[PDB]
């Protein structure tokens, strides 16, 4: 259930607080 | 072919690519509009980065798609 970031398209994981791409926090 | 290549702050550049340019000839392109080093730069499609050695075949990138560009400077 990857969730992708809202700045960037890049798909992260659900443990992630943080995209690690573009460095964007979690959505609500 | 033409495709669209969106930066984070929102703003599209296009770019004259073909089918047959490497990843690494894109950011290159990029580099001659933009003025930024190709390893300081990451490009997302499909949710995923896009890695220097494929091409856009590969990808599947098509006329008028659209890449996501984020730039990341070295922190040490
Ligand atoms: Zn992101």
């Amino acid at each position: 259930i990857k969730w992708a970031c809202e700045y960037c398209t890049y798909e992260n994981w659900p443990s992630a607080i943080k995209c690690t791409m573009c460095r964007a926090q979690r959505p609500s | 072919m033409q495709i669209f290549v969106k930066t984070l702050t929102g703003r599209t550049i296009t770019l004259e690519v073909e089918p047959s340019d490497t990843i690494e000839n894109v950011k290159a392109k990029i580099q001659d509009k933009e003025g930024i080093p190709p390893d300081q730069q990451r490009l997302i499609f499909a949710g995923k980065q896009l890695e220097d050695g494929r091409t856009l075949s590969d990808y599947n990138i098509q006329k008028e798609s659209t890449l996501h560009l984020v730039l990341r400077l070295r922190g040490g």
